């Protein structure tokens, strides 16, 4: 491999690093992810001082 | 007289051998990631369409 070389492949090691606890917490059909923020609608309207 | 007959090192196998997956599993798991499309196909483009 490359040891100088800036590659993010060394990260699969940690993928591939899975057991029991580590399906335990994580994981999952239903399980939610970060990187994707759900939106949901707000109500319109406005403010400002007043005397 | 007769046929010498040759076995392991006094010393057992599995304590030098070991057993651990977590290699090839970074290997499958890295060859999946660079199954899917990272090149694009469409140089001299300009994707974005019109407003």
């Amino acid at each position: 491999t490359c040891t100088t070389g800036a590659g993010v492949t060394s990260g699969f090691i940690d993928l591939a690093t899975y057991d029991n606890l580590d399906r335990a917490l994580y994981g999952g059909k239903d399980a939610t992810t970060y990187f994707i923020k759900e939106h949901y609608p707000v109500g319109w309207f406005t403010k400002l001082p007043t005397m | 007289t007769v046929a010498p007959e040759k076995h392991g090192p006094v010393e057992d196998m599995n304590a030098i051998i070991n057993a651990l997956p977590t290699k090839v599993d970074a290997v499958k798991l890295e060859y999946s990631a660079s199954k899917t499309n990272r090149t694009n196909k469409r140089p001299g483009d300009g994707g974005a369409p019109p407003p």
